[PDB]
């Protein structure tokens, strides 16, 4: 939450999903219903299904119940090179999160970046590999 | 006659005079360049700290 808040500061991406306590305590039913009718619209929605089913049947069921569904562009978000340091010595382990600005959903570079992220990979103290782990970061860690 | 001999005795005592002052000009100019550049480099690195805000958030 802090990473986003500092990374995308002064935009809607800095915002937490849950909202500040102030908003939770004050949001009336008027706010909720207005939010709904503005954002929950057929072209901004997808009905997905998987398992044992004929696609044709789903589409007809969509007709039957989702026909009443009605029919707000996102501004880009400014990334900022920034730091947020909540110092709390009373807690027993330190959490650090660091990131550069990524390309976003569409961009093909994401595939190559996933390959690179897989090289470095991930680790925790219960992993079987230890020293012999393939990732140099993991084996050193 | 006095003016001339003094000018010679000045050079006698201090042959370096002309070179010294040539170097002085080149020093003043380079310092004119480097001081505000190094000062800018200083403010650049320090800008992380000059900008920073603190907040005390007890439970």
């Amino acid at each position: 939450n802090y990473l986003h808040a500092t990374a995308f500061q002064g935009t809607p991406l800095a915002q937490s999903v849950e909202g500040p306590s102030e908003n939770v305590r004050k949001l009336s039913r008027a706010d909720l219903t207005e939010y709904l009718s503005r954002h929950y619209k057929a072209p901004r929605m997808v009905l997905a299904a998987a398992g044992g089913l004929e696609h044709r049947q789903l589409l007809d069921l969509a007709q039957k119940h989702f026909s009443g569904l009605s029919g707000p562009t996102l501004s880009p978000c400014r990334f900022t090179g920034s730091q947020i340091c909540h110092r709390e010595d009373g807690l027993p382990l330190a959490h650090v999160a660091i990131a550069v600005e990524g390309p976003g959903w569409a961009h093909p570079d994401n595939v190559a970046l996933q390959v690179a992220n897989a090289i470095i990979g991930h680790y925790d103290c219960t992993y079987g590999g230890g020293a012999h782990l393939s990732s140099p970061l993991a084996s050193i860690a | 006659v006095a003016k001339d001999v003094c000018t010679f005795l000045r050079w006698a005592a201090e042959p370096e005079h002309d070179h010294r002052k040539r170097m002085g000009l080149k020093m003043l100019l380079m310092m004119g360049l480097l001081l505000p550049l190094v000062y800018a480099m200083k403010r650049h690195k320090w800008s992380v700290l000059k900008s920073r805000k603190l907040a005390y958030r007890p439970p």
